[PDB]
């Protein structure tokens, strides 16, 4: 270490950074633009909050319905097996001897079956009914991503211009109306 | 109601006018027609042989509240029953368009109990 | 306009907008902070397909099971009233006078409605299967938005710093392996 | 494979997790687990008895190429078979699992056919 002499020291760099830091502070103090930088960046707080939001919707509405698949295969199940268990006692009392006391009883058996189906049919239908409204979230967890959007727009050029119930409704409409 | 009448089902998602289409084909109506905005909506209702809208208010070209007033103001759709499907929540928008001369008020997410109450609140003081 | 005289002419102002102008460009353009806010604006034109992504798998996701709750239901209802149509006709014959003819007859069309359940009762559980598979779009979606929760993190420190298929899968394995 | 068989279902997204079980059950595999990280499946397979393990690939605390090597590097584990179900999908990504000790390798979104191809795959060079 011994060429040159009059060589910045440590501090006359940080020195300098220090100058250039004053200078940035007071361009943005002074134009206007302290206040921009600061908009965005309390946006950021809350589209945390709408992208936490939009898996709230989605970790429902997605086992919402996977619950109904869940309760609505077990009668699919026991009611396929049943017509199946009276398809074959039918095929057999009609091929084996005739026994005029299981004639009976299949018909005193199949006539329940012909009973029960509604009860699994109905059920059924009705999971449909909460897997389908209960996708509904798409039309809301889609409005989210409509503003959210937006607000990740101003974000953009505010880095631009410095770089260039139902039961309360009614209550409302009725107590006012 | 008359199960013939014709509805007209008006919002931006998909997933929803379908949501509701089914509904009302529980309830027995078939003849029901959708529409992505205001504008598409007044097209339509130009059209003619409408006598039930039921709309969402965030929508683009033309919102749910401009396309109550124009209907409200139009000399030959005046009284068309409005029922509003909405998210819109803050007492408000709810008087906005209260006043403005809407039939119903529905907030989503909604039940569909919630839907048949008030399509027959809206039958009954018209009585339709 | 008379009092007083020595008055900052429009062209003084604007002069010194510039001279501001010129110092910001200039404190970020040596502080290396001219790089930070730009490397979050490019973050922008990204993040904007992200969140046109989610809501790309929202609307398939929901049309799909949509779908199959809307075939269904079709068969839940036939299954349906054909029990009922059946448990009516047997009530009958068992309380009008007896008619041997139409006890075949009867026997004859429930075996058949036996016969049938499984189609439906079937191609009804294979839809729930649709349902169910198909809603995959949470983790999926659920993952997208785990990232770009972490890119809306940074974009905050960059205004802080300045502020404060499965058959090519297999194509792979096989014929590297 | 014996239906028995104990399976080890690893995921960070209830979801995915669930829709995996189902897809087991159908195959009648009833005897399976859920975890959801590298380190509370290392937990699980410490209490013993696990014969299959399905990971996924990026999950908090311990990522699935970790927990990949770690079984693989365990005594008492080593040739525990593995197969990936993940989203990854870079030939570099799935080159690294493959090297690590993968037993197969399904990308998401992924068939009910695909999983049933994969592990019986798996049961097959394995002579399960
Ligand atoms: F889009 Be609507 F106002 F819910
Ligand atoms: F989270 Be895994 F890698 F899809
Ligand atoms: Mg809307
Ligand atoms: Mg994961």
């Amino acid at each position: 270490s011994i060429k040159p002499a009059d060589e910045h020291s440590a501090g006359d760099i940080i020195a300098r950074i220090g100058s250039l830091t004053r200078m940035l502070r007071d361009s943005l103090r002074e134009l206007g633009l302290d206040q921009a930088i600061a908009e965005a960046a309390e946006a950021i707080p809350d589209a945390r909050d709408r992208l936490y939001y939009v898996v709230q919707m989605t970790a429902q509405a997605a086992e919402r319905a996977l619950n109904s698949v869940e309760a609505s295969q077990p009668h699919q199940d026991q009611m396929e097996k049943s017509a199946k268990a009276l398809t074959q006692r039918w095929d057999d009392w009609f091929a084996d001897p005739i026994d005029l006391a299981d004639a009976r009883e299949l018909v005193t058996d199949t006539r329940q079956f012909l009973a029960d189906v509604p009860a699994h049919t109905s059920f059924t239908n009705a999971q449909l009914l909460k897997i389908m409204m209960a996708q509904d979230f798409q039309d809301l967890t889609g409005q989210v991503i409509k503003r959210m959007m937006d607000v990740i727009q101003e974000i953009e050029r505010q880095l631009l211009m410095v770089l260039l119930s139902q039961d309360q409704v009614d209550d409302l409409l009725d107590s006012l109306g | 109601a008359d199960k013939e009448l014709k509805f007209l089902v008006v919002d931006d998602f998909s997933t929803m006018r379908r949501i509701v289409r089914n509904l009302l084909k529980e309830l027995g109506f078939n003849n029901v027609e959708e529409a992505e905005d205001g504008v598409d909506a007044l097209n339509k209702l130009q059209a003619g042989g409408y006598g039930f809208v039921i709309s969402d208010w965030n929508m683009p070209n033309m919102d749910g509240l401009e396309l109550l007033k124009t209907i409200r103001a139009d000399g030959a759709m005046s009284a068309l029953p409005v029922l509003m499907v909405t998210a819109e929540a803050k007492k408000e928008n709810i008087i906005a368009a209260a006043q403005a001369g809407a039939s119903g008020y529905v907030v989503k997410p909604f039940t569909a109990a919630t839907l048949e109450e008030k399509l027959n609140k809206i039958f009954e003081k018209l009585g339709m």
